[PDB]
């Protein structure tokens, strides 16, 4: 258990290194790997069920996990210029993430200013 | 007598037993009638249920958007090795990451309608033997 949290913290850190310094695409891939945040469907709630269970160390970290996601998600999905462009994904991801954030704002520091980054 | 040799012998014997396990299908098994544990209801077999549905992923709207206009022909499928899904509308083809969904690739190469697509292994000895997989695409006129 102790080691597991350890690796998670390291993974999150590598995500940080690559978050900024560009590499928007890479950040999503890694964050998803964490298996902390709902990329799939409305499984956002399962992410609720598995949230309280979370160890104290991680439970604290989630705030940044979200908003990192809505950032890369934003910047990467800068509306492009002028073909296959599936904007839909990396869009659904924000949606699931927001539902997630919506469900646990009380158990979070109190910055659903995801909204600012969310829109434009 | 030595425990170490003893233990090794036990595991080996068991391993042998595991390997010997009966063949999956035999006519004799259900010659009269099949034993079935069959419920119509989901999760009807509470403890036993062989499969569960972990998740549902919708086709990304970004992908769908470039499928909006299709006069002639539609088709889609999953490539087993790739862990990617493909959609064909008319001439164009999309491949999208199963795990991601945001990540999608598009073929602009094809001029004409795409009759069929398939994933195949490369030949033993050609210039591209190295590549893991080949994508065959057939249109009315050509196979690429």
């Amino acid at each position: 258990f102790v080691d597991s949290t350890f690796y998670l913290l390291l993974d999150l850190i590598t995500f940080f290194d690559e978050y900024h310094s560009g590499h928007i695409d890479r950040a999503f891939d890694i964050i998803e790997r964490l298996k902390l945040v709902p990329l799939n469907q409305e499984s956002v709630e399962e992410r609720v069920a598995a949230f309280r269970n979370f160890s104290d160390e991680i439970r604290h970290n989630l705030s940044e996990v979200l908003l990192a996601t809505m950032n890369i998600l934003f910047t990467q999905f800068k509306r492009l210029k002028g073909i296959e462009d599936r904007d839909s994904q990396l869009r659904s991801q924000a949606r699931t993430l927001i539902t997630f954030a919506g469900m646990i704002p009380y158990r979070t520091s109190g910055d659903t200013n995801a909204r600012l980054v969310q829109m434009e | 007598q030595e425990a170490l040799e003893n233990a090794g012998r036990l595991i080996d014997r068991q391993l042998q037993e595991d390997r010997m396990y009966p063949d999956l299908s035999e006519l004799l098994m259900v010659s009269s009638g099949m034993d079935m544990d069959y419920p119509l209801q989901l999760l009807s077999v509470p403890n036993l249920p062989e499969i569960s549905s972990i998740r549902r992923v919708p086709l990304p709207p970004e992908l769908v958007e470039q499928f909006g206009h299709m006069q002639c022909n539609c088709m889609m499928g999953v490539f087993p090795p790739i862990s990617r899904a493909w959609l064909t509308i008319d001439s164009d083809i999309f491949m999208w990451n199963y795990e991601d969904g945001g990540d999608l690739a598009y073929f602009d190469g094809l001029s004409e309608t795409i009759l069929a697509v398939g994933l195949v292994k490369p030949k033993a000895g050609i210039f591209q033997p190295h590549v893991r997989h080949l994508l065959v695409l057939a249109t009315p006129v050509d196979i690429v």
